């Protein structure tokens, strides 16, 4: 009944739809690109005090140059990383060039929706990825910011908001960000967002943080460097 | 073609010359055998030159990965296994290659020989080319472990000096290097002229 | 209701509807437009932003140096479909040293969007193309839709709202086979914009353009690059 | 029967501040004869490189549109065109992938960085390539590259500055090694052709040579 | 087609495999088996249910079933599952055999047949297995063994089971009648004697509708044995003698 | 070959053969862990012993390698499946890596593989929650839970299968650094928190105890007695 | 492609359905008998057409395996076609292993076995046949039985079909242990005769023998002469 | 030759109402003893049994190959296999080979189970079976065992003159063969007993 | 070439091997180790072509601690002999044989110490004593000579030192130190290298 690949009376797979529908189960992630960088802001929903809020990797490294924040299911994203990583060392090994950001986006949301049932591989996928990530990262054409979709649908934005707030925390940073932002800022206004839609009161222990620049390679935020600037936050 | 490199108190040292030759014909002396895998890691050219390039290569690729899947640095020995591993596929089917691996691990400094015909081995030091047994009387005269640093570098440009002379497929330039826990860096690319000139 | 839940299960009516469905998939993206003149080929494209502050989707592509499309409907299919559209154009030019005859292509694009349409568990090709080539019979447009069936246009005007467009295009259709590219240019965005909604008008950027002609390879207008063109409407 | 015949034909590539040139012969020969007088072994792949093949021409014909379809796929795919560093890295690769069928093809390839100077890059048939200032090969690299390391190198010599190389001093120097190559080698000799790659384009020359 | 398609390895809504609890159900109305470990030997005590006058005597049992020289199992559930999973597992002990020259110990064979059985019901759109293995065998590990399995993979050591008809009721008295460690092989078999008089409340022990199985070490070596009629009678009358004693 | 789509969307986005496979992991016996200074211990709830069942061949504690070990609850063939496929992992590390493995990285391997048969084409999910616990090379103390869905976390103390949510508080509210400062302390710890859904103990439970070197420790049924009536 | 999930499954009450009705079908057959004399093996079915425009000799129901084993059924007649198919492959590739006659226990193991396979693949349903073997193996006469689920059993003597119930009735009125072959092949006679409606001429019935000579059909005239008393 | 490089040598004899089987014991590689302790006769049944020479590889592996498939056999059937039907398995068994065969001739001996009448046989090393009623010889001695047998056989010798002669045989042809050798083991087989007799050989 | 030589006891088992890595006319090392250790009281050591030996050995190694760990019991010296001559033999035929001769050493609690020889064509073999290789001829006889079913211990030492130095004389190459190591019902020992 009703297959996994099938059309419903409007034009939409079914099986998107109800992809698309479990990001909002996800937590809320933000993203912010300027000239001077691109941040990458998530909340990590510590459930219970019992448990070490360092191992809850839901930020990784593409690339030196590459930065990923996700919202969905956990265990969805691990397969879309190893691809995007593999792609990069691939492409680097190639043309002994770094792999630039739309085309890491590219081949990431290519792998999405090659799923089916019939006469596809001994163990191919079967239901759609649940996640979407963002992309941002510094290349050859400076900080770029990237969003993708269950539906393989890619697009560079200025500024995302993902994830089970992602509506309210968008006119949010839709009211603040301008063409003329600074990195600090950035990292400012994204953890106010944040703040702003956790049910917890923020703290440095439930949160990271990552912003990539033209300089320095794809930066983690320390927990001293957290507090430093949530303090003033 | 002749490589060198020894642990001793300080890291691990690496020299190399910089001569390729088709038959009796010299088709450049300013080749890099000194294959630079990672910043903590190298890698010498002995043997096949494509060959060492394009499986050391393939090496840099399978650490990158390994590193950025498990946030720490591979070790030495596990990037040496996995030349190994990668090689072993293609016993007897025509495959040139000789390799020292070099770098700074949890363990120390480490040094691992790798081959083409499936040797894998650790050692405090090794040569390996076609001038390799000019540099091996050399090393092992004026070797030590508790060398000191100048005194190390001087004892690798000595042997690819004297490997260079002897040999009539070795030559060129000796480029040194030195690795160290920070990671490595490159001393000196001394001509073998000019090394004449300053030995005699 | 028991007739639209696979593509091999005919109706009743003779009629499947899944390819129906698909053809809604297609009717609901954004509109995009093609002309051919008796010297040129020019598509005409109106892409649109999920917000505020994201990029607006591109939708023309490369195929060759003398082919080009437009698309309409699910990105992952159309990224499908132009990775086929190119590989077979670079085997042409492998085995043949020839471009290849853009008549043959879209013959090929049918019967590989024909199989699916007749096999159990797979699903009709959500994406609708408007391909415009210039071989050694000159200008060409072609038009393609879910169900594996290709049209050779002079003008067409596929997508959401895409009717107006086509009145427009049958209202002057005279005037293309003699018009200089800058005229060509102007019919196509005045359709488009006979298609835009009442308060809202063609800018820098929502617009995108590309052209093909006897001695001018495809090339893509976009962003600043396409207000020459729009200056003078 | 053997897949390979050695067709002959010379090419040499020399990198500058703000030039590149590759150059090549014009002869095709197979055994003791001489299949035609107008094959260039000198072939544009884009604004700013050009590669020359050298030895088995059916290789050489089959490896250049392989490089032209791959160079076509990453545009498409990356957006950009390539830099000479990517299509060296690429053509090392492309070797290697018949390490146990080799292509029986020398290639130099010439073209400018991406900071607007010269590069040069050779290539073993196998793949191993790496970047210099100048290079020859074919059937002359062997009385080619002396002079080249003599007069563009300044080995030997004392007593003498090291002067930079200009396009004028290269263009003869390119010249002349070819006239002497074709005086005191029997497979290359037909006609000179000389591309110069520089920041507003390539440009095409030719000089003819001695016919035997 | 999703339309034919049956669905037989997929989760319910509260996590139970349903064709798993089916195949269950149809071991519950089988033959009765029977495990008794003793401190000198392990004994199988299972119901002929082919009890009719013209069906022919043939091969040297009808339920029990050797596996290697020093491994035998009885089955509960369909006949010709039944025949698959045997030829399977002496398949595996011949094939540990020759990799290793030494006789497959008793958990290696169990739990090998035991995860043939569960990927059966974990992918492949086939129905499960509905067979309750019971086995017997020694092993320099771990001596006399009695093992037992389900349509689930799952398996278990027992000092005294039963898997088939009547099996709450059967355990219930091993309970009861139970000595851990204390159990001679002649005790042993007429505890099951005793056990399934109970369970086969069709009539009494007929000496012809029961299977009897002992595995021992003789003179070095495993010695695998069937009872004859003459001994399950006699056997019989020694029960029915001590019952009227009792009274 | 069959290939159809066991696990498959639904609206309002939901793996429902993900959720019937973690309604099975809530039908097994309650697994719990805890993480002290320098040892980590499992505690488990024995159904019963029933007299006739050799306990020996029904152990529910088992040994991935010789510094990591697990504990599940849910159904017991897809335990062992993993249990297996994480010990051929855990020695093909061994071989290629030629250093110990460590808990993330096996934790990370088991979770792959739930995922991996959570998306594949005619696979039924895993009902299975594992506990892993162990020491890394550099001597740290370690605790991860991976759940059906293929997610996985770190604890201080989590319980695992039936009555979880009951020990988990029990867990959220007592641990303190008071209470990992004496293995005992911690040990004894475990079995209290365990006695809040078991009945007998002593005989209705089973402990684990690991070390830096020392190998894996089972707590023999005398000795938990010993343990008990010491916190009696 | 092919279905690639069983047909038959189980029932709430843990019943194969599917092989239920297979069994439906064959005891809705045409009726069979075997004995298994002190010297013989019988095996004898009804082969009543429907007109007279039917060749009796055109198709047989007793068919050999071997020259020493062979066998009838009763149920559907494509099915029969195809066991007996796979039988006579099955004998010859024991055979070609062994060089020697195969056993009638493992040919009816091995065919049974076959049976099983179609109970539990994908998109295929079971064999509506059940099948009698005789054979002369080791000096001593075999009677197997083979039923859609794949179970085999030893017979005595048996009798399946439509009225099988009333037919084991009947043979167990009439077994003697010390039976002769003669005797045994009338009596078998008898029993498709308990149900027959009409007359069992010779060209109605078919019956097939075994011994230390090997099996072998019987021919009409002989059928006859047989039913003359 | 591929024979020729572990040596050794089997042999089989008939009586009356009992059969002999006889193998060397050294193994060795080219001209190096290695150990004087092999075993090339294998036990297969209550009174049947199979020697192999040739490759000790080969020897080894067709051993347990053949043990596997008998058990199962056995094991399929409930009961004993018989001379015949063993000598038409092994001889599937190296046919299945036939290009890239096992270096061994089998040779098979053993007394029926029913009326212990006796049977020998042997096959090549791509499965060509010989039955004889005086006896069978293989490996790399088999011109000195022809040799020996021809003269020193008789038709119906009882246990003891049959061992006697089929020891003779087998010695006088190993010092013969400088790749065989060091140690003879014998095995007769009769309907109640069989005996087991390692005989003093030359140890050179 | 490389050696080995084993020497059997009624309670422990010696085994011995050099640390030599030559490659052409240079001994690339000194130190060596030809011995893998296959469990807690099972020792493998190796010799054969380069590259194949690290391999088939560890894929051995790998096979048999898996067994251990999987089962809560350690295989037995002589089912892991098996085993591994099954693994050659199977190899020996297909695409890509190993060239591996082995000398295999374990202890067990009931059959005692267990000594195995196999070579390169996957014969097995059990020996009181055995050798590999090249010194195999100029030690083999003296073990003959001075070996008696019920040598002590020390004896077992005294004895391999005569192989030892004959080897020394009477050789061609050069095997400066080797490597000893003894397993008895209390695990494995490394004895200390007998060296000149």
């Amino acid at each position: 009944y009703r297959g996994v690949n099938t059309f419903s009376p409007e034009g939409r797979l079914f099986q998107v739809e109800y992809a698309i529908e479990a990001i909002k189960l996800g937590s809320t992630a933000i993203g912010i690109q300027t000239s001077e960088g691109v941040c990458l802001a998530v909340e990590k929903r510590i459930t219970s005090p019992l448990m070490e809020p360092s191992s809850i990797e839901k930020i990784v490294e593409i690339d030196a140059h590459i930065g990923c924040a996700m919202s969905g299911l956990i265990a969805d994203a691990k397969t879309l990383i190893d691809k995007a990583r593999v792609e990069t060392q691939n492409h680097w090994f190639t043309y002994n060039e770094t792999m630039t950001v739309e085309s890491v986006t590219q081949a990431v949301s290519n792998l999405a929706l090659q799923f089916g049932e019939e006469d596809a591989d001994p163990g191919a996928m079967s239901r759609p990825f649940g996640v979407a990530l963002l992309f941002g990262g510094v290349d050859e054409k400076g900080p770029q910011l990237f969003h993708m979709d269950p539906s393989g649908t890619f697009v560079q934005c200025d500024a995302r908001a993902i994830g089970s707030a992602s509506e309210g925390a968008q006119s949010s940073l839709q009211e603040v960000y301008h063409k003329s932002m600074t990195l600090k800022e950035a990292i400012k206004s994204s953890l106010i967002i944040l703040k702003q839609v956790m049910e917890e009161k923020l703290n440095a222990t439930n949160i990271e943080l990552a912003t990539v620049q033209p300089g320095q390679n794809f930066h983690m935020f320390t927990k001293e460097e957290l507090e430093e600037v949530i303090k003033d936050i | 073609t002749t490589t060198l490199a020894f642990k001793f108190r300080h890291g691990v040292i690496v020299a190399a010359d910089s001569r390729a030759t088709a038959g009796a014909y010299i088709a450049s002396q300013t080749v890099k055998k000194v294959i630079e895998i990672n910043p903590y890691l190298l890698g010498t050219m002995a043997g096949g030159a494509a060959d060492c390039s394009f499986w050391e290569r393939l090496l840099a690729r399978q650490c990158r990965i390994y590193e950025l899947r498990n946030k720490e640095r591979i070790s030495v020995a596990a990037a040496s296994k996995l030349l190994a591993n990668m090689v072993y596929q293609y016993k007897g089917m025509g495959l040139s290659m000789g390799t020292m691996i070099c770098g700074w691990d949890k363990r120390g400094p480490g040094l691992y020989y790798v081959d083409s015909e499936g040797n894998r081995i650790s050692g405090a030091t090794f040569s390996v080319g076609s001038g390799s047994v000019y540099a091996y009387g050399v090393m092992d005269r004026g070797y030590s472990y508790d060398l000191e640093v100048e005194q190390a570098y001087d004892l690798a440009r000595r042997a690819i000096y004297q490997a260079t002379y002897r040999d009539a497929y070795s030559g060129g330039a000796v480029n040194l290097y030195h690795v160290r826990e920070d990671g490595w860096i490159r001393v000196s690319s001394d001509n073998v002229a000019d090394l004449h000139e300053k030995y005699s | 209701n028991q007739y639209d839940n696979d593509v091999t299960v005919w109706s009743p009516q003779g009629r499947i509807h899944q390819i129906e469905y698909a053809m809604e998939a297609v009717k609901q993206g954004s509109a995009t437009v093609g002309l051919k003149s008796k010297t040129h080929a020019v598509l005409v494209a109106l892409k649109r932003a999920q917000s505020e502050l994201a990029a607006h989707q591109k939708k023309i592509l490369h195929v060759d140096n003398h082919i080009g499309i437009s698309i309409a409907g699910l990105t992952a299919d159309a990224r499908l479909l132009c990775n086929f559209m190119r590989q077979e154009c670079l085997d042409s030019r492998f085995v043949f040293d020839r471009p290849l005859p853009v008549s043959r292509l879209v013959s090929l694009i049918g019967s590989k969007t024909q199989i699916p349409t007749q096999r159990y568990g797979r699903r009709p090709y959500g994406v609708g193309l408007l391909i415009a080539g210039y071989d050694d019979m000159g200008p060409h447009i072609f038009q393609t839709c879910p169900s594996a069936n290709y049209f050779d246009c002079r003008a067409m005007s596929i997508g959401a709202r895409s009717q107006s467009a086509r009145t427009y295009l049958e209202r002057h259709m005279s005037e293309f086979m003699e018009c200089n590219l800058n005229e060509l240019v102007k019919h196509g965005l005045r359709a488009l914009r006979e298609t835009l909604p009442a308060e809202q008008d063609l800018t820098t950027k929502n617009v995108s353009i590309g052209i093909v002609g006897k001695d001018l390879e495809f090339t893509i207008y976009d962003d600043d690059d396409v207000s020459p063109f729009l200056e003078g409407l | 029967f053997s897949p390979y015949v050695f067709n002959g034909g010379t090419i040499l590539a020399i990198a500058g501040e703000d030039f590149a040139i590759v150059a090549s012969d014009t002869r095709l020969s197979e055994g003791f004869s001489i299949h035609t007088r107008d094959s260039p072994k000198c072939y544009k792949l884009t604004d700013k490189t050009v590669i020359g093949c050298s030895g088995f021409h059916g290789d050489c014909l089959t490896l250049t549109k392989i490089i032209e379809a791959r160079l076509k796929m990453y545009k498409h795919s990356n957006n950009k065109a390539m830099t000479t560093g990517a299509i060296a890295a690429m053509l090392s690769t492309i070797l290697y992938s018949r390490r146990f069928f080799p292509y029986y093809v020398y290639n130099i390839i010439g073209g400018l960085d991406e900071e607007g100077k010269g590069a040069v890059y050779s290539f073993d048939p196998v793949g191993s390539y790496q970047r210099d200032s100048f290079k020859a090969g074919g059937s002359a690299s062997a009385m080619l590259q002396p002079l080249l390391d003599n007069q563009v190198g300044f080995k030997n010599m004392q007593n003498v500055e090291h002067v930079p190389l200009s396009l004028d001093r290269a263009m003869r120097l390119v010249k002349d090694v070819f006239i002497s190559a074709a005086e005191r080698d029997v497979y290359t000799g037909d006609a000179l052709r000389i591309c110069i790659v520089t920041k507003e384009g390539i440009r095409e020359e030719t000089v003819s040579l001695r016919k035997d | 087609s999703r339309r034919y398609d049956s669905r037989t390895t997929i989760f319910s809504p509260e996590g139970r495999l349903y064709q798993v609890e089916y195949a269950m159900e149809a071991i519950g109305h089988a033959g009765t088996c029977l495990g008794i470990l003793a401190n000198d030997g392990v004994l199988l005590a299972a119901e002929r249910r082919n009890i009719h006058k013209l069906l022919d005597e043939v091969f040297f049992s009808e339920k029990i079933y050797k596996l290697n020289e020093d491994m035998a199992c009885s089955v509960a559930g369909i006949t010709s599952d039944a025949n698959v999973l045997t030829n399977e597992l002496r398949l595996i002990a011949q094939r540990y055999l020759l990799q290793y020259q030494e006789p497959i110990p008793c958990e290696q064979l169990v739990t090998a047949l035991c995860d043939i059985k569960q990927a059966y019901t974990q992918f492949g759109g086939k129905r499960p297995f509905g067979v309750s293995l019971l086995y017997i065998g020694w092993d320099k590990h771990y001596g006399f063994q009695l093992y037992q399995s389900d349509p689930s993979g799952n398996y278990g050591g027992w000092k005294a089971t039963c898997i088939g008809n009547n099996s709450a009721a059967a355990v219930s008295m091993l309970k009861q009648d139970y000595k851990e460690g204390e159990m001679t092989l002649k005790s042993a078999l007429a505890l099951a004697i005793k056990v399934l008089n109970k369970t086969m409340d069709v009539s009494k022990l007929s000496a012809e509708k029961v299977e009897i199985a002992t595995l021992t070490r003789e003179n070095g070596k495993t010695v695998i044995r069937v009872l004859k009629q003459k001994e399950v009678e006699q056997l019989i009358k020694k029960h029915e003698e001590e019952e009227a004693k009792a009274e | 070959s069959y290939d159809r789509a066991i696990t498959v969307f639904s609206p309002d986005g939901h793996l429902f053969q993900v959720e019937y496979a973690q309604e099975a992991v809530k039908k097994g016996s309650t697994a719990v862990g805890v993480r002290g200074r320098d040892i980590v211990v499992l505690g488990v709830e024995k159904k019963s012993v029933a007299k006739l069942q050799d306990e020996r061949t029904v152990r529910k504690i088992c040994a991935l390698d010789d510094n990591v070990c697990m504990a599940f609850a849910g159904l017991t063939a897809d335990a062992r499946i993993v249990i297996n496929r994480a010990r051929v992992e855990c020695q093909s590390h061994r071989l290629t890596v030629e250093d110990p493995v460590t808990v993330e990285y096996i934790t990370r391997y088991i979770a792959s593989l739930k995922q991996r048969y959570t998306q594949s084409n005619g696979r039924r999910p895993f009902g299975i929650s594992a506990l892993i616990v162990g020491f890394d090379f550099d001597g740290t103390p370690r605790l991860y839970q991976t759940d059906p869905s293929g997610t996985y976390h770190a604890w201080k103390a989590n319980a695992i299968g039936r009555g979880a949510k009951s020990v988990r508080e029990f867990l959220e509210k007592n641990y303190t650094d008071e209470a990992i400062e004496t293995d005992d302390l911690t040990i004894k710890l475990v079995i209290k928190a365990l006695l809040e859904v078991v009945q007998s103990g002593g005989k209705n439970i089973e402990l684990a105890v690991m070390r830096r070197d020392q190998s894996l420790k089972i707590l023999n049924p005398e000795e938990i007695e010993k343990y008990v009536a010491e916190i009696e | 492609r092919g279905y690639s999930f069983s047909l038959t499954t189980f029932s709430p009450s843990g019943k194969l359905v599917q092989i239920e009705y297979a069994l439906a079908a064959v005891a809705g057959g045409a009726p069979s008998v075997g004995i298994k004399a002190a010297n013989g093996v019988v095996l004898a079915t009804e082969k009543k057409q429907k007109s007279i425009l039917y060749d009796e000799r055109s198709v047989h129901k007793v068919e050999p395996i071997t020259k020493h084993i062979g066998l009838v059924y009763s149920g559907m007649g494509p099915d029969y076609r195809v066991l007996v198919h796979r039988a006579r492959k099955l004998a010859q590739q024991y055979y070609l292993v062994y060089q020697e006659p195969i056993p009638t226990a493992q040919l009816v193991q091995r065919v049974a076995s076959v049976m099983q396979e179609y109970t539990q693949s994908g998109g295929v349903r079971p064999f509506g046949v059940s099948l009698l073997i005789c054979g002369w193996n080791e000096g001593r006469p075999y009677l197997f039985q083979s039923d859609p689920s794949g179970a085999y059993f030893a017979w005595k003597a048996t009798a399946m079909g439509k009225n099988y119930v009333n037919g084991k009735t009947f043979l167990e009125k009439r077994y003697n242990e010390d039976l002769e072959l003669e005797d045994a092949i009338h009596t078998a006679i008898l029993t498709l005769k308990e149900s027959f409606e009409g007359q069992m001429t010779e060209d109605n019935i078919e019956v097939g023998i075994c011994n230390e000579a090997g099996f072998r059909r019987l021919t009409p005239t002989e059928v006859k002469d047989y039913l003359a008393a | 030759s591929i024979m020729s490089y572990n040596g050794g040598a089997v042999m089989a004899m008939k009586g009356k109402n009992c059969v002999a089987i006889a193998a060397d014991r050294r193994f060795g590689i080219q001209a190096q003893m290695v150990t004087t302790d092999f075993q090339k006769i294998f036990p297969m049944g209550d009174r049947l049994y199979i020697g192999l020479a040739g490759l000790a590889t080969d020897v080894q592996t067709v051993a347990q190959r053949l043990k596997f498939r008998l058990n199962l056999y056995e094991l399929k059937e409930g009961r004993q296999i018989k001379p015949y039907t063993l000598m038409s398995m092994v001889a599937n068994l190296l046919y299945e080979k036939r290009f890239g065969p096992y270096y061994t001739e089998p040779v098979i001996a053993g007394l029926d189970p029913k009326t212990f009448k006796p049977f020998i046989c042997s096959l090549d090393l791509i499965g060509c079976p010989m039955v004889t009623d005086d006896f069978v010889v293989s490996g790399t001695c088999a011109e000195q065992m022809y040799g020996m047998c021809e003269s020193l056989w008789e038709p119906n010798m009882d246990p003891d003159h049959l061992f006697e002669t089929i020891s003779q045989a087998m010695l006088n042809a190993v010092d013969r063969d400088a790749v065989s050798g060091m140690g003879v083991i014998v095995h007769i087989i009769e309907k109640d007993k069989i005996t087991t007799r390692t005989l003093k050989a030359r140890m050179d | 070439m490389e050696y080995l030589i084993g020497i059997q006891g009624p309670d422990y088992v010696l085994v011995a091997s050099d640390r030599v890595a030559a490659s052409n006319i240079v001994q690339m090392k000194d130190d060596h180790d030809k011995m893998f250790k296959m469990s807690e009281k099972i020792l493998l050591l190796c010799v054969g072509e380069a590259g194949d030996t690290v391999q088939f050995a560890e894929y051995i190694q790998k096979n048999v601690q898996l067994y251990k760990m999987r089962n809560g019991y350690e295989l037995s010296p002589t089912a892991a002999a098996n085993f591994t001559r099954r693994n050659l033999a199977d190899c020996l035929r297909s695409r890509t044989p190993y060239h591996v001769n082995l000398l295999l050493a374990g202890y067990d609690e009931h059959e005692g110490p267990a000594l195995y020889y196999m070579d390169y064509l996957a014969a097995l073999a059990k020996a009181p004593f055995a050798a590999h290789g090249y010194g195999a001829f100029l030690t083999l006889s003296i073990l003959d000579r001075y070996y008696t079913p019920t040598i002590s211990r020390e004896r077992a030492v005294e004895l391999l030192r005569k192989c030892l130095e004959e080897l020394q004389k009477r050789f061609i190459l050069n095997l400066p130190t080797f490597s000893v190591r003894i397993i008895d019902k209390n695990g494995i020992h490394d004895l200390d290298n007998i060296s000149f």
